[PDB]
């Protein structure tokens, strides 16, 4: 179990750690988060009490280094940093724990939610979508745009998700125009899975990362990406059986975890009604269809 | 964006454009089978691809053999239309290729867009106009070549005859949509007015009678009366 200490909390802020969150008052004696489960990526995220504009946060994996948070009064945000002095860090953390100034990552033992949401998400793949190679952790916020969004303006601060576009030469084989547009299996299996992602685990990892950035930061380009990757599978007549079974599980836990009050902006009606009711895979997402129908029948 | 009443003069500027109408591509008669079920029998169709500025009409004849053994024909017909329009553009010299293709039905947008991916600079546009091009098979010289076809074939026409020697393309297109709207609302009575005078002949190399400017302004009025009538005869007004 690992720890992310905070130097201090000089401004009132709601702090999230994965799906949990807590309020910290201005200059409240808060020194971090302990008992973070090893084996998963994590996200620590922030919303200032004064400026609900810009949710922002940091993807990290405590196996890759010792990380801590420190407020920067010039740039006006909580920044993640790496502590390279291992003994300084252990000593800092042990003092804060002794004084009990840390919140405990509040995982219930039966609860597999975070595993289920991050099953295929790897830090190494996050760092290729979020390019900032001098850090082991990745910053994301509500306003960052995607590479594909920039094609339709600062590249260093982009989300470099795999571009999917159903009306493109990559997606459509010359002479198979109708076949490939109505049955996207070629584009899914040959172009994306065999060509770009190499396997379905990497595909699912980007899909899950896109959902999590959409949910936690309201990142609109991430929401677009999550829906496109769903739609590309459901609009393929030919999908490995193991992928369809895993997709139903993945989406089930995403819909389960989504705040009820955010469904209006975060779920695209067309994609979901097409996927659950019109597409080739309309009959292959039983768990997802049942939770959607009991939790968001309005959308459908 | 969409083509409508407000940007109507754009049709007659000097940017090459084509209208594509797919209505008459997939044509069937519906009939009873010996067992009392219903079946369709396809007949020859055509793609109606028209330059509204010049009157040049590329009439691609769709022979019934193209449907043999195929499923979901109404959907295939749209993709076949797009394939044939795309092949037509590729066959034209670059300086004759259109800068816009306007489709008369919105369901043609994605099929044409996908077939024209190689031509990213050609705009594929819908329209809000209710254009009467389905009535092109009322013209016996066009209907006759479609029905006689024994294989796929492209036949080139000028749908304005020699009108552009005397009128503008705006006026010519207005006359055409008036002749066609009248043929589409009441084919018989329109023909009986159009051919009322048997001394006014349809030349061998023309589709319409050899009307002078004074009959042409008139008959347009007769194209008006019929359409308002049928609109009363329909709504009772
Ligand atoms: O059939 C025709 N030409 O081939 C006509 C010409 C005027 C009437 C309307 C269309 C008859």
């Amino acid at each position: 179990m690992n720890t992310v200490p905070f130097t201090s909390a000089p401004i009132e802020v709601t702090i999230g750690i994965d799906q949990y969150s807590f309020n910290v008052k201005e200059n409240q004696p808060f020194h971090g988060i302990k008992d973070i489960p090893i084996g998963h990526v994590h996200v620590i995220h922030f919303q200032h009490a004064d400026n609900s504009s810009m949710r922002y946060g940091y993807w990290f994996d405590c196996r890759m280094g010792n990380f801590y948070i420190q407020y920067d009064p010039k740039d006006g945000l909580y920044k993640m940093m790496e502590e390279r002095d291992g003994a300084k860090f252990e000593n800092i953390v042990h003092n804060f724990k002794e004084r009990q100034m840390m919140v405990s990552y509040p995982k219930i033992d039966e609860d597999d939610t975070w595993y289920n949401l991050t099953e295929f998400v790897q830090m190494d793949k996050i760092r290729k979508i979020v390019r900032k190679d001098e850090n082991q952790f990745s910053y994301v916020d509500s306003s960052m745009t995607t590479v594909q969004e920039n094609e339709l303006s600062d590249p260093a601060h982009s989300l470099n998700y795999t571009v999917i576009n159903f009306k493109s030469r990559e997606a459509i084989r010359p002479g198979h125009e109708m076949e490939d547009f109505l049955d996207k299996s070629y584009y899914l299996n040959t172009v994306m899975l065999q060509g770009i992602f190499k396997n379905s685990s990497n595909y699912f990892g980007e899909l899950q990362f896109a959902f999590l950035n959409a949910m936690f930061f309201g990142n609109y380009g991430s929401s677009l990406q999550w829906h496109a990757m769903i739609e590309l599978i459901c609009s393929s007549a030919t999908v490995p059986k193991h992928m369809l079974d895993k997709l139903d599980e993945i989406l089930y836990y995403q819909i389960k975890t989504l705040p009820e009050q955010y469904s209006d902006i975060l779920l695209n009606e067309r994609v979901w009604n097409i996927c659950l009711y019109s597409s080739f895979q309309k009959n292959s997402l039983h768990n997802t269809e049942k939770i959607m129908e009991n939790k968001y029948p309005e959308l459908l | 964006g969409a083509m409508n009443s407000s940007n109507y003069a754009e049709l007659f500027n000097n940017d090459i454009k084509l209208f594509v109408d797919d209505t008459n591509v997939y044509r069937v008669t519906v009939h009873k089978t010996f067992e009392g079920n219903v079946a369709t029998k396809a007949i020859n169709g055509c793609i109606f691809t028209l330059n509204p500025k010049t009157g040049h009409l590329f009439l691609k004849i769709i022979h019934t053999s193209v449907w043999a053994g195929q499923k979901r024909l109404s959907q295939l017909a749209k993709w076949k239309t797009a394939e044939e329009v795309s092949a037509l553009v590729r066959s034209l010299p670059k300086e004759e290729q259109p800068k816009q293709i306007i489709v008369t039905r919105k369901a043609m947008l994605d099929p044409l867009e996908v077939h024209m991916l190689d031509f990213p600079n050609i705009a594929i546009r819908p329209t809000e106009l209710r254009l009467p091009f389905s009535a092109a098979m009322s013209i016996d010289k066009l209907s006759d070549v479609v029905m006689k076809a024994t294989e796929p074939q492209m036949v080139l026409f000028n749908i304005y005859d020699d009108w552009l020697d005397r009128i503008s393309s705006y006026t010519a297109f207005s006359r055409l949509t008036l002749l066609l709207r009248a043929l589409k609302t009441n084919e018989e009575s329109a023909k009986m007015i159009l051919l009322s005078d048997p001394t006014i002949t349809i030349k061998s190399y023309h589709l319409w009678p050899s009307f002078t400017d004074e009959q042409w302004i008139t008959i347009e009025s007769q194209m008006r009366d019929l359409i308002l009538t049928e609109y009363g005869r329909k709504y009772n007004v």
